[PDB]
């Protein structure tokens, strides 16, 4: 049961840490 | 060394610290290291080499005589006899400790003056003192006298804790330090090849 | 699974040197050659050292010497120094490019750590030299400090009693005025400092061509300013002295504190104090002056709304790294990650020390609260179910053409490979100012233990702590 | 003196013959004590000769082979002893240097 | 018997570690001479 | 697996940072 | 009651002697 | 042991029976009791045997008992295999409480 959870948790912070990278090119693009 | 011998068995004690102690008393007031050396934990060696009551439901059968040959003809032998007068005779070692067989490689060339490089002066003693250390064994298997009192068959969880204790003696103090010493052996032989 | 910490790799000329504790022999490969895009065969550059006379014993570190010629095996129960084979040859590669080199290895001290069953090395250090022979030091468990040559392996050349878990040497320094009765000659020696298990810190110096009676006493234990209630604890695992003017000492403890102690000169007290040692010795025993102390994250700290759930105060012995790039830097290696801690106040306090006795303005300057800075780099227990993946080799690459770069070996063979860097005010300060960081997400190793998926609840806690940091 | 390798083996042959247990005639050793030294200098002997440490040289390892009492080799030396009497005292050194008098007659036959 | 048995052992121990020592140090003196003629040929 | 996972997070985030202050840099000249 | 027990005992000492037998047999020939 | 002869003490015949280890050596092809002798004593203990004590000088044995002690003098030895009173089965040895 641990394996799947750790995967999900693994994924979701990759997914965020994804979004942030783009936000940020978005702000230096605006700057 | 010395033997005890009392009702049940017979007992070799060798005093291992004694080269140590005789080395500090001869080293002047200053030597340090020979009392750091001394001080190190080293227990004699105990060796049960005759029992005469290997089970509990058995009576001992006591040593009636005992002596130690030491004949240049003859060798070094323990002589036992019993109450039953079974005479049991046992070669002894002339050392505490048996001197190793000089491994095929020490050639004691007093004429190599070789540069051995730097990064093994960092172990701390000849790798063979190490492995010696490996082998060291703090206890045996005794030979078992079996009493002859015809009259019964010995008894079952006693038996078969003795034969486990007996088995792992075995397993540990021989099996997996001759499995140890062939392959270091063989790590030695295919270096040499190579 | 108790994988012990260690450093089992050197870099010797731009070649990694990886100890092999199964074949008792290092792996080479060359570094610079992989930087070389040759479209042709992944196994070019590959040599193996054997040793001639392999180790009895387990190797927990690998020191190269500071002439480059020699590398020390050291382990709890042995020394044994290899000789490095020579380099010829179109690629300067050892003994002309041979795949397998017989390397020559001497043991150290041997009888004695075969003799004495209880005896433990501590450390090893090799002295600072590069100009003369390379000699070891051995810190052994009964507080002995042995030195040892290459040219005599039975019998130390010195053997020194303490009567300690590290030992560090600082540059060579000029003996202060009181180590020698009458010589006009500024005597230099080496500065040897000690480190108890107590915190307690003791200063020797030590110069192998002058046996003074004066070189080699053992002073301390260093007076620490200012007082602790703790007294500093007494959990102390490593000391490293930095290359700094003045000497920075680094005390390391297993719970994750790290002091930085300035080392301050032992003042003559001015002729009004007279009141009774009847020691007729004024050594000037130098004082410890802790500017700082900084606790490390070891394990990554997770809001639990549970402020109560026993903090498992997770200890483990750390081993300090020099920078060779940064004299103000250097770097922390323990069983659950690496870390590199830099010293943000040294420039202050060097040019406050340059400064006159009338420049108040610096003293401000120091004064003002000003942290080091602390980069959780590599984190090998991510989360509380996991076991580490300890760390089995460290080492920083300082190379004109490869550049700055650690490695980091974990106990499961992983290399990671990190390069390294080297209105009052304008207003660009202050924009530094606002974009200052005080911590980071450090890189997360995922053991490659396959059996279970973590609990989504700690992958979820984990993704939490890395978006709220960014 | 002649050679290096003939130097090796006489040191070791050299210091075979210096530790060859003899009795005195004023000694506090038992006749047990000399059988036991001179049964582990006998096993000393054995093993350079088990080990080929003289066979590069056939003198040296006769030798080596006289000090354990080798009687095909005493036998070859025969023209060296002269009489049986010489022999028998040579074999009494080498196998029994404990010789009651009693059995001597049966060594002497 | 038990006693007769255990004797017998040990006479047989002592014999293998003077066997396994001959075999052993043999191949390290033999080694020796090897790394020594190593370096004179290098 | 979550160490991995928190480690890839880690690598991201600092190539995210480095870029970041690319574009910054960038924006103000 | 005696006779049982001393049979029992006399019977594990000789399954003692064979095992270890049988590891000196082992140890040989691996040696 | 007395010079590689193995004395053991019999308490029902009070005498000590004699074996010559060397002799043990010879692979002799005849008769398993060559050398075997009897070393009976003149005057037997009157109290169990419980030890026997070789003197330093080699030439006295004393038996030794809860209730008393006897010295055996050790009879000469002669004759071409070095035997008790020159290979008689059966000595006379001179016993002293």
């Amino acid at each position: 049961k641990v394996t799947k959870e750790s995967d999900s948790i693994l994924n979701g912070i990759r997914e965020e840490i994804a979004h942030f990278q783009k936000e940020l090119d978005d702000l230096k693009a605006r700057t | 060394r010395y033997h005890c011998t009392h009702v049940a068995g017979v007992h070799s004690v060798g005093l291992t610290w004694f080269n140590k102690l005789e080395k500090f008393l001869s080293s002047g007031e200053e030597d340090k290291d020979s009392l750091q050396e001394l001080a190190a934990e080293q227990k004699c060696l105990v060796e049960h080499i005759l029992c005469t009551k290997p089970l509990r439901c058995r009576l001992p059968s006591p040593i009636q005589g005992f002596w130690i040959i030491s004949d240049l003809f003859l060798g070094t032998s323990m002589i036992c006899i019993t109450c039953d007068f079974e005479c049991i005779v046992r070669p002894l070692l002339t050392t505490i400790r048996p001197p190793s067989p000089p491994l095929l490689c020490s050639q004691s060339d007093k004429s190599s003056t070789e540069i051995l490089p730097h990064v093994l002066a960092d172990v701390k003693g000849p790798f063979e003192e190490h492995i010696r250390g490996i082998l060291r064994r703090n206890s045996a298997n005794p030979l078992l006298l079996n009493s002859s009192s015809k009259d019964s068959s010995p008894p079952p969880e006693e038996c078969l804790q003795l034969l486990s204790r007996a088995t792992q003696v075995f397993r540990e103090e021989y099996l997996l330090k001759q499995d140890l010493a062939n392959e270091e052996i063989q790590r030695r032989v295919k270096l040499l090849i190579a | 699974k108790d994988k012990q910490l260690r450093n089992l790799l050197c870099v010797l000329d731009g070649d990694l040197l990886v100890w092999d504790a199964e074949e008792c022999a290092f792996h080479t490969v060359t570094l610079r050659s992989l930087s070389v895009e040759s479209t042709g065969s992944s196994s070019s550059g590959e040599q193996k050292l054997l040793c001639t006379n392999p180790p009895l014993f387990d190797v927990n570190e690998v020191l190269l010497s500071p002439t480059q010629h020699h590398v020390a095996l050291v382990g709890s129960k042995g020394v044994m120094v290899l000789e490095i084979p020579k380099r010829w040859g179109k690629k300067s590669e050892f003994e002309g490019g041979e795949k397998t080199v017989n390397c020559r290895t001497i043991p150290i001290a041997e009888r004695i750590f075969t003799s004495s069953t209880s005896l433990l090395l501590k450390q090893a250090i090799w002295y600072p030299s590069e100009t003369q022979e390379p000699h070891l030091i051995l810190l052994t468990s009964d507080n002995i400090l042995r030195l040892y040559n290459l040219q005599d392996l039975f019998t130390p050349v010195k053997v020194i009693s303490l009567s300690a878990v590290a030992c560090d040497f600082g540059p060579l320094a000029v003996l202060p005025k009181g180590f020698g009765q009458h010589s006009k000659e500024d005597t230099v020696a080496y500065p040897l400092y000690i480190l108890y298990e107590t915190g307690e810190t003791y200063l020797m110096y030590i110069d192998l061509q002058k046996s003074n009676i004066t070189v080699g006493k053992l002073l301390g234990p260093l007076p620490m300013y200012p007082a602790a209630e703790d007294n500093y604890g007494y959990d102390a695992c490593a000391l490293l002295c930095l290359p700094c003017v003045p000497n920075i000492i680094v005390i390391a403890t297993e719970s994750g504190l790290l002091y930085h102690c300035v080392v301050l000169e032992g003042e003559e007290d001015d002729e009004q104090t007279s009141n009774k040692s009847w020691n007729s010795s004024c050594d000037l025993i130098p004082s410890l002056y802790v500017f700082e102390c900084v606790e490390l994250e070891l394990a990554l700290k997770f809001a639990t709304e549970e402020e109560e759930s026993l903090e498992l105060d997770f200890a483990c012995p750390i081993k300090l790294h020099r920078d060779p790039i940064c004299p103000s830097r250097y770097h922390c290696t323990h069983v659950a990650g690496v870390h590199s801690v830099g010293l943000t106040w040294f420039n202050k306090l060097e040019k406050f020390l340059s400064s006159g006795e009338e420049d108040k303005d610096s003293l401000q300057e120091l004064a003002a609260e000003q942290k080091c800075l602390v980069e959780h780099i590599l984190c090998t227990k991510p989360l509380r179910c996991r076991l580490p993946s300890p760390i089995q080799g460290f080492w920083i690459i300082s190379d004109l053409f490869l550049g700055t770069s650690m490695i980091c070996i974990t106990c499961d063979f992983e290399c990671i490979v990190r390069p390294l860097l080297t209105v009052k005010g304008p207003f660009e300060e202050h924009i530094r100012g606002i974009l200052r960081r005080n911590s980071a997400n450090p890189l997360l190793l995922n053991s490659s233990s396959k059996d279970s998926s973590p609990p989504p609840e700690e992958c979820l806690q984990l993704l939490s702590r890395a978006t709220q940091v960014f | 003196s002649t050679s290096a390798s003939a130097r090796s083996m006489c040191r070791v042959l050299d210091d075979l013959l210096k530790k060859m247990p003899m009795l005195h005639t004023g000694g506090t050793q038992t006749l047990t004590e000399f059988e036991l030294k001179w049964q582990h200098w006998r096993e000393e002997c054995e093993r350079h000769l088990q080990n080929g440490t003289f066979s590069s040289n056939v003198h040296m390892e006769a030798v080596c082979r006289v000090l354990l009492g080798d009687e095909e080799v005493l036998l070859e030396k025969r023209d060296l002893m002269t009489t049986w009497y010489h022999f028998l005292v040579s074999r009494l050194l080498f196998k029994h240097p404990t010789v009651k008098p009693t059995e001597l007659h049966f060594y002497a036959q | 018997q038990l006693e007769n048995l255990i004797n017998k052992w040990s006479l047989e121990l002592e014999d293998q570690e003077k066997h396994f020592l001959q075999q052993a140090t043999q191949v390290n003196a033999w080694d020796r001479t090897l790394m020594q003629n190593g370096e004179r040929i290098t």
